[PDB]
Protein backbone atom coordinates (compact mmCIF):
# COMPACT_ATOMS: atom_id res chain seq x y z
CA UNK A 1 0.00 0.00 0.00
CA UNK A 2 1.09 3.26 -0.82
CA UNK A 3 0.37 6.14 1.12
CA UNK A 4 -0.11 10.22 1.14
CA UNK A 5 -0.25 13.20 3.63
CA UNK A 6 -3.65 15.17 3.87
CA UNK A 7 -3.03 18.98 2.26
CA UNK A 8 -5.18 21.00 4.64
CA UNK A 9 -6.77 24.07 3.79
CA UNK A 10 -8.55 26.11 6.49
CA UNK A 11 -10.64 29.00 5.44
CA UNK A 12 -14.05 30.97 5.29
CA UNK A 13 -16.66 30.61 2.57
CA UNK A 14 -16.88 34.13 2.87
CA UNK A 15 -14.28 37.09 2.90
CA UNK A 16 -14.24 37.49 7.09
CA UNK A 17 -15.55 40.42 8.56
CA UNK A 18 -15.76 40.66 12.46
CA UNK A 19 -19.23 40.00 13.82
CA UNK A 20 -21.10 39.07 10.60
CA UNK A 21 -21.49 34.62 10.34
CA UNK A 22 -20.24 33.03 7.64
CA UNK A 23 -18.80 29.46 7.61
CA UNK A 24 -15.56 28.07 8.73
CA UNK A 25 -13.83 25.05 6.28
CA UNK A 26 -11.56 22.67 6.36
CA UNK A 27 -10.43 21.27 3.58
CA UNK A 28 -8.35 17.99 3.36
CA UNK A 29 -7.10 16.53 0.38
CA UNK A 30 -4.57 13.90 -1.55
CA UNK A 31 -4.69 11.44 1.83
CA UNK A 32 -4.74 7.91 1.22
CA UNK A 33 -6.03 5.27 3.07
CA UNK A 34 -9.17 6.97 4.23
CA UNK A 35 -9.33 6.72 7.58
CA UNK A 36 -8.40 10.66 9.39
CA UNK A 37 -9.68 12.14 12.35
CA UNK A 38 -10.21 16.00 11.86
CA UNK A 39 -11.72 18.93 14.00
CA UNK A 40 -12.06 22.08 13.84
CA UNK A 41 -10.48 24.41 16.85
CA UNK A 42 -11.92 27.70 18.56
CA UNK A 43 -8.82 29.16 20.88
CA UNK A 44 -7.71 25.86 20.71
CA UNK A 45 -11.15 24.16 22.36
CA UNK A 46 -13.15 21.25 20.26
CA UNK A 47 -15.59 23.07 18.03
CA UNK A 48 -18.99 20.75 18.48
CA UNK A 49 -21.17 21.17 16.00
CA UNK A 50 -19.22 20.41 13.05
CA UNK A 51 -20.28 18.62 9.78
CA UNK A 52 -18.54 16.88 6.94
CA UNK A 53 -18.82 15.63 3.39
CA UNK A 54 -19.49 12.49 2.00
CA UNK A 55 -16.26 10.38 1.40
CA UNK A 56 -14.76 10.36 -2.20
CA UNK A 57 -11.75 10.74 -4.09
CA UNK A 58 -9.87 12.44 -6.98
CA UNK A 59 -8.34 11.23 -10.45
CA UNK A 60 -5.27 9.72 -8.49
CA UNK A 61 -7.19 7.74 -6.14
CA UNK A 62 -6.69 10.16 -3.18
CA UNK A 63 -9.55 10.92 -0.80
CA UNK A 64 -10.67 14.57 0.06
CA UNK A 65 -13.23 15.70 3.01
CA UNK A 66 -14.95 18.83 3.52
CA UNK A 67 -15.21 19.90 7.48
CA UNK A 68 -17.17 22.97 8.25
CA UNK A 69 -19.17 24.47 10.78
CA UNK A 70 -21.19 28.28 10.91
CA UNK A 71 -19.20 30.75 12.67
CA UNK A 72 -18.91 34.28 13.39
CA UNK A 73 -15.25 35.73 13.42
CA UNK A 74 -14.42 38.54 15.78
CA UNK A 75 -10.95 39.99 15.97
CA UNK A 76 -10.07 37.89 18.99
CA UNK A 77 -10.55 34.21 18.03
CA UNK A 78 -8.17 32.02 16.93
CA UNK A 79 -9.57 29.04 14.91
CA UNK A 80 -7.60 26.35 13.28
CA UNK A 81 -8.10 22.53 12.15
CA UNK A 82 -6.34 19.54 13.74
CA UNK A 83 -6.23 16.30 11.45
CA UNK A 84 -4.70 13.07 12.59
CA UNK A 85 -3.47 10.54 9.40
CA UNK A 86 -1.78 7.58 10.07
CA UNK A 87 1.34 9.38 7.67
CA UNK A 88 1.49 11.63 10.64
CA UNK A 89 3.75 11.69 13.64
CA UNK A 90 1.74 13.62 15.49
CA UNK A 91 -1.69 15.57 14.96
CA UNK A 92 -1.03 18.94 12.51
CA UNK A 93 -2.76 22.09 13.45
CA UNK A 94 -3.21 24.21 10.98
CA UNK A 95 -4.20 27.93 11.89
CA UNK A 96 -6.66 29.86 10.07
CA UNK A 97 -5.60 32.85 8.22
CA UNK A 98 -7.95 35.08 7.15
CA UNK A 99 -5.94 35.82 4.09
CA UNK A 100 -5.56 32.54 2.80
CA UNK B 1 -21.67 23.67 -19.93
CA UNK B 2 -19.45 22.56 -23.30
CA UNK B 3 -19.43 18.78 -21.40
CA UNK B 4 -20.66 17.24 -18.55
CA UNK B 5 -20.05 13.86 -16.42
CA UNK B 6 -21.93 11.10 -14.21
CA UNK B 7 -19.10 9.52 -11.78
CA UNK B 8 -20.21 7.34 -9.18
CA UNK B 9 -16.79 6.99 -6.64
CA UNK B 10 -16.86 4.04 -4.55
CA UNK B 11 -14.76 2.93 -1.18
CA UNK B 12 -14.99 -0.03 1.04
CA UNK B 13 -12.32 -0.76 3.60
CA UNK B 14 -11.86 -3.50 5.34
CA UNK B 15 -12.18 -3.78 9.28
CA UNK B 16 -10.58 -7.38 10.36
CA UNK B 17 -12.05 -8.39 13.85
CA UNK B 18 -15.03 -5.07 13.67
CA UNK B 19 -17.18 -7.25 11.38
CA UNK B 20 -17.77 -6.91 6.92
CA UNK B 21 -16.18 -4.32 5.18
CA UNK B 22 -17.50 -0.08 5.48
CA UNK B 23 -18.50 0.75 2.09
CA UNK B 24 -19.44 4.20 0.78
CA UNK B 25 -20.51 5.05 -2.92
CA UNK B 26 -21.00 8.42 -3.99
CA UNK B 27 -22.58 9.97 -7.20
CA UNK B 28 -21.88 13.31 -9.20
CA UNK B 29 -23.33 15.16 -12.03
CA UNK B 30 -20.19 17.07 -13.06
CA UNK B 31 -19.08 18.34 -9.44
CA UNK B 32 -22.22 18.68 -8.20
CA UNK B 33 -23.13 15.45 -5.51
CA UNK B 34 -26.68 14.22 -5.71
CA UNK B 35 -26.69 10.69 -3.74
CA UNK B 36 -25.06 8.56 -1.47
CA UNK B 37 -24.85 5.35 0.01
CA UNK B 38 -23.06 4.04 3.59
CA UNK B 39 -22.82 0.75 4.62
CA UNK B 40 -22.65 2.69 8.19
CA UNK B 41 -25.90 4.54 7.95
CA UNK B 42 -29.04 2.79 9.32
CA UNK B 43 -31.47 3.24 6.75
CA UNK B 44 -29.22 0.32 4.22
CA UNK B 45 -30.88 2.62 1.28
CA UNK B 46 -29.59 5.85 -1.81
CA UNK B 47 -29.84 8.52 -0.27
CA UNK B 48 -30.37 12.05 -1.63
CA UNK B 49 -27.46 14.81 -1.71
CA UNK B 50 -29.12 17.32 -4.00
CA UNK B 51 -32.46 19.06 -4.35
CA UNK B 52 -33.31 18.12 -7.76
CA UNK B 53 -32.78 13.85 -7.50
CA UNK B 54 -35.75 14.08 -4.73
CA UNK B 55 -37.92 14.45 -8.33
CA UNK B 56 -37.38 10.81 -8.53
CA UNK B 57 -40.13 8.67 -7.20
CA UNK B 58 -39.94 5.65 -5.19
CA UNK B 59 -38.96 2.96 -7.82
CA UNK B 60 -36.01 5.08 -8.55
CA UNK B 61 -34.99 5.03 -4.97
CA UNK B 62 -35.72 1.10 -4.92
CA UNK B 63 -33.98 0.29 -8.04
CA UNK B 64 -30.61 2.34 -6.97
CA UNK B 65 -30.46 0.95 -3.25
CA UNK B 66 -30.67 -2.68 -4.72
CA UNK B 67 -28.01 -1.78 -7.51
CA UNK B 68 -25.55 0.27 -4.94
CA UNK B 69 -26.44 -2.86 -2.47
CA UNK B 70 -25.38 -5.46 -5.06
CA UNK B 71 -22.06 -3.46 -5.75
CA UNK B 72 -21.08 -3.21 -2.11
CA UNK B 73 -21.28 -7.23 -1.29
CA UNK B 74 -19.45 -8.20 -4.64
CA UNK B 75 -16.74 -5.59 -3.66
CA UNK B 76 -16.55 -7.38 0.04
CA UNK B 77 -16.31 -10.46 -1.89
CA UNK B 78 -13.60 -8.87 -4.27
CA UNK B 79 -11.45 -7.69 -1.37
CA UNK B 80 -11.38 -11.53 0.00
CA UNK B 81 -10.30 -12.64 -3.33
CA UNK B 82 -7.58 -10.05 -3.57
CA UNK B 83 -6.08 -11.00 -0.34
CA UNK B 84 -5.91 -14.37 -2.01
CA UNK B 85 -4.44 -13.28 -5.31
CA UNK B 86 -1.86 -11.27 -3.38
CA UNK B 87 -1.03 -13.67 -0.53
CA UNK B 88 -2.24 -11.36 2.14
CA UNK B 89 -3.20 -12.07 5.64
CA UNK B 90 -6.72 -11.80 6.69
CA UNK B 91 -5.15 -9.47 10.02
CA UNK B 92 -4.40 -6.44 7.78
CA UNK B 93 -6.87 -3.52 6.67
CA UNK B 94 -7.70 -2.79 2.41
CA UNK B 95 -8.66 -0.39 0.49
CA UNK B 96 -10.84 -1.18 -2.97
CA UNK B 97 -12.18 1.80 -4.81
CA UNK B 98 -14.26 1.77 -8.02
CA UNK B 99 -15.03 4.62 -10.46
CA UNK B 100 -17.66 4.52 -13.23
CA UNK B 101 -19.61 6.83 -15.31
CA UNK B 102 -20.00 8.54 -18.81
CA UNK B 103 -19.16 12.13 -20.43
CA UNK B 104 -21.62 13.22 -22.61
CA UNK B 105 -21.20 16.40 -25.04
CA UNK B 106 -23.35 19.47 -24.77
CA UNK B 107 -25.02 18.05 -28.09
CA UNK B 108 -26.07 15.07 -25.88
CA UNK B 109 -24.05 12.62 -27.30
CA UNK B 110 -22.14 10.12 -25.37
CA UNK B 111 -17.90 11.11 -25.24
CA UNK B 112 -16.25 8.57 -22.88
CA UNK B 113 -17.15 6.16 -20.69
CA UNK B 114 -15.39 4.66 -17.35
CA UNK B 115 -14.94 1.41 -15.45
CA UNK B 116 -12.03 0.42 -12.81
CA UNK B 117 -10.43 -0.30 -10.16
CA UNK B 118 -7.67 0.54 -7.51
CA UNK B 119 -6.50 -2.07 -5.05
CA UNK B 120 -4.59 -0.20 -1.57
CA UNK B 121 -4.45 2.95 -4.13
CA UNK B 122 -2.87 1.27 -6.92
CA UNK B 123 -4.73 0.67 -10.11
CA UNK B 124 -5.53 -2.49 -10.79
CA UNK B 125 -8.22 -3.22 -13.69
CA UNK B 126 -9.80 -0.48 -16.02
CA UNK B 127 -11.53 -0.19 -19.46
CA UNK B 128 -10.26 1.45 -21.56
CA UNK B 129 -11.14 4.46 -23.80
CA UNK B 130 -12.67 2.04 -26.52
CA UNK B 131 -14.79 0.21 -24.09
CA UNK B 132 -13.79 -2.82 -25.93
CA UNK B 133 -10.79 -4.04 -23.55
CA UNK B 134 -8.74 -3.86 -20.26
CA UNK B 135 -5.66 -2.10 -18.81
CA UNK B 136 -4.15 -4.77 -15.77
CA UNK B 137 -1.60 -3.48 -13.92
CA UNK B 138 -0.01 -6.69 -12.20
CA UNK B 139 0.11 -10.03 -11.94
CA UNK B 140 -2.96 -10.58 -9.93
CA UNK B 141 -5.04 -8.33 -12.50
CA UNK B 142 -4.44 -10.51 -15.28
CA UNK B 143 -6.72 -13.36 -13.33
CA UNK B 144 -9.63 -10.69 -13.24
CA UNK B 145 -8.96 -9.39 -16.76
CA UNK B 146 -8.84 -13.26 -18.03
CA UNK B 147 -12.33 -13.79 -16.05
CA UNK B 148 -13.99 -10.67 -17.57
CA UNK B 149 -12.94 -11.52 -21.18
CA UNK B 150 -14.61 -14.94 -20.50
CA UNK B 151 -17.80 -13.28 -19.29
CA UNK B 152 -17.44 -10.49 -21.50
CA UNK B 153 -18.01 -8.14 -18.93
CA UNK B 154 -16.46 -4.89 -21.24
CA UNK B 155 -19.60 -5.39 -23.80
CA UNK B 156 -21.74 -5.49 -20.57
CA UNK B 157 -20.14 -2.04 -19.49
CA UNK B 158 -19.99 -0.47 -23.05
CA UNK B 159 -24.11 -0.93 -22.65
CA UNK B 160 -24.70 0.20 -19.60
CA UNK B 161 -21.90 3.70 -20.20
CA UNK B 162 -23.62 4.29 -23.95
CA UNK B 163 -27.07 3.67 -22.98
CA UNK B 164 -28.29 3.70 -19.19
CA UNK B 165 -25.56 6.00 -17.65
CA UNK B 166 -25.92 8.41 -20.76
CA UNK B 167 -29.65 8.59 -20.21
CA UNK B 168 -29.28 8.91 -16.43
CA UNK B 169 -27.23 11.80 -17.00
CA UNK B 170 -29.51 13.84 -19.80
CA UNK B 171 -32.29 13.73 -17.29
CA UNK B 172 -30.68 14.79 -14.12
CA UNK B 173 -29.54 18.12 -16.30
CA UNK B 174 -32.93 18.34 -17.11
CA UNK B 175 -34.22 17.99 -13.42
CA UNK B 176 -31.20 19.87 -12.20
CA UNK B 177 -31.28 22.48 -15.32
CA UNK B 178 -31.30 25.70 -13.22
CA UNK B 179 -27.81 24.85 -10.98
CA UNK B 180 -26.28 21.83 -13.29
CA UNK B 181 -26.26 23.91 -16.61
CA UNK B 182 -24.76 27.21 -14.90
CA UNK B 183 -21.57 28.08 -15.59
CA UNK B 184 -20.56 30.71 -12.86
CA UNK B 185 -16.99 32.47 -13.80
CA UNK B 186 -14.61 33.74 -10.88
CA UNK B 187 -14.56 36.63 -9.17
CA UNK B 188 -10.90 38.00 -9.01
CA UNK B 189 -8.88 40.13 -7.11
CA UNK B 190 -5.04 40.21 -6.29
CA UNK B 191 -3.52 40.87 -2.56
CA UNK B 192 -0.16 42.26 -1.73
CA UNK B 193 1.79 40.79 1.35
CA UNK B 194 5.24 42.57 2.52
CA UNK B 195 8.00 39.44 3.39
CA UNK B 196 11.03 41.84 3.99
CA UNK B 197 12.42 44.64 2.65
CA UNK B 198 13.54 42.46 -0.22
CA UNK B 199 10.18 40.44 -0.91
CA UNK B 200 6.60 41.05 -1.32
CA UNK B 201 3.80 37.77 -1.44
CA UNK B 202 1.16 38.71 -4.66
CA UNK B 203 -1.55 36.73 -4.52
CA UNK B 204 -4.25 36.06 -7.41
CA UNK B 205 -7.66 34.94 -6.06
CA UNK B 206 -11.20 33.29 -7.58
CA UNK B 207 -13.70 33.28 -6.09
CA UNK B 208 -17.57 32.07 -6.50
CA UNK B 209 -17.12 29.54 -9.85
CA UNK B 210 -18.77 26.90 -10.99
CA UNK B 211 -17.80 23.78 -12.35
CA UNK B 212 -14.50 23.32 -10.32
CA UNK B 213 -12.17 23.11 -13.27
CA UNK B 214 -10.08 26.32 -13.58
CA UNK B 215 -6.95 27.85 -14.47
CA UNK B 216 -5.00 30.23 -12.83
CA UNK B 217 -1.28 30.71 -13.81
CA UNK B 218 1.78 33.76 -12.99
CA UNK B 219 3.74 35.02 -15.81
CA UNK B 220 6.49 37.09 -15.76
CA UNK B 221 7.60 38.78 -18.37
CA UNK B 222 5.33 36.77 -20.28
CA UNK B 223 6.78 33.93 -19.30
CA UNK B 224 5.08 30.91 -17.03
CA UNK B 225 5.87 30.72 -13.62
CA UNK B 226 5.44 26.79 -13.20
CA UNK B 227 8.20 26.31 -10.78
CA UNK B 228 7.90 29.29 -8.58
CA UNK B 229 4.19 29.46 -7.76
CA UNK B 230 2.47 28.30 -5.15
CA UNK B 231 -0.79 26.92 -6.30
CA UNK B 232 -3.35 25.63 -4.08
CA UNK B 233 -5.66 22.59 -4.91
CA UNK B 234 -9.54 24.07 -6.16
CA UNK B 235 -11.65 23.84 -3.50
CA UNK B 236 -15.00 23.73 -2.27
CA UNK B 237 -16.55 26.95 -0.49
CA UNK B 238 -19.59 25.04 0.98
CA UNK B 239 -22.19 26.79 -1.28
CA UNK B 240 -22.17 25.36 -4.38
CA UNK B 241 -19.15 27.61 -5.69
CA UNK B 242 -15.16 26.71 -5.60
CA UNK B 243 -12.05 28.73 -4.81
CA UNK B 244 -8.31 28.91 -6.05
CA UNK B 245 -5.55 31.32 -5.49
CA UNK B 246 -1.99 31.32 -7.06
CA UNK B 247 0.66 33.27 -5.39
CA UNK B 248 4.29 34.37 -6.15
CA UNK B 249 7.22 35.67 -4.43
CA UNK B 250 8.43 39.16 -6.10
CA UNK B 251 11.41 41.07 -5.22
CA UNK B 252 10.57 44.74 -4.33
CA UNK B 253 9.92 47.07 -7.26
CA UNK B 254 9.31 44.35 -10.04
CA UNK B 255 5.22 43.73 -9.34
CA UNK B 256 4.50 45.25 -12.40
CA UNK B 257 6.60 42.48 -14.47
CA UNK B 258 4.26 39.87 -13.11
CA UNK B 259 0.53 39.40 -14.56
CA UNK B 260 -1.94 36.91 -13.61
CA UNK B 261 -4.24 34.60 -15.68
CA UNK B 262 -7.28 33.00 -15.47
CA UNK B 263 -9.47 30.78 -17.35
CA UNK B 264 -12.60 29.49 -16.40
CA UNK B 265 -15.44 28.07 -18.67
CA UNK B 266 -17.61 30.65 -17.01
CA UNK B 267 -15.66 33.70 -18.67
CA UNK B 268 -16.40 35.42 -21.56
CA UNK B 269 -13.10 35.52 -22.42
CA UNK B 270 -9.73 34.30 -20.65
CA UNK B 271 -8.67 37.22 -17.61
CA UNK B 272 -5.54 38.88 -17.08
CA UNK B 273 -4.27 40.48 -13.73
CA UNK B 274 -1.87 42.96 -12.79
CA UNK B 275 -1.12 44.94 -9.75
CA UNK B 276 -3.06 47.96 -9.01
CA UNK B 277 -2.31 49.27 -5.65
CA UNK C 1 -28.19 5.46 -12.81
CA UNK C 2 -26.23 2.97 -11.03
CA UNK C 3 -24.54 0.03 -12.85
CA UNK C 4 -22.99 -2.77 -11.56
CA UNK C 5 -19.60 -5.02 -10.99
CA UNK C 6 -18.13 -8.12 -11.13
CA UNK C 7 -15.86 -10.51 -9.06
CA UNK C 8 -12.00 -10.29 -9.02
ZN1 LIG D 1 -24.03 22.12 -20.36
ZN1 LIG E 1 19.06 44.41 1.94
Amino acid sequence: AIQRTPKIQVYSRHPAENGKSNFLNCYVSGFHPSDIEVDLLKNGERIEKVEHSDLSFSKDWSFYLLYYTEFTPTEKDEYACRVNHVTLSQPKIVKWDRDM
Amino acid sequence: AGSHSMRYFSTSVSRPGRGEPRFIAVGYVDDTQFVRFDSDAASQRMEPRAPWIEQEGPEYWDEETGKVKAHSQTDRENLRIALRYYNQSEAGSHTLQMMFGCDVGSDGRFLRGYHQYAYDGKDYIALKEDLRSWTAADMAAQITKRKWEAAHVAEQQRAYLEGTCVDGLRRYLENGKETLQRTDPPKTHMTHHPISDHEATLRCWALGFYPAEITLTWQRDGEDQTQDTELVETRPAGDGTFQKWAAVVVPSGEEQRYTCHVQHEGLPKPLTLRWEP
Amino acid sequence: RYGFVANF
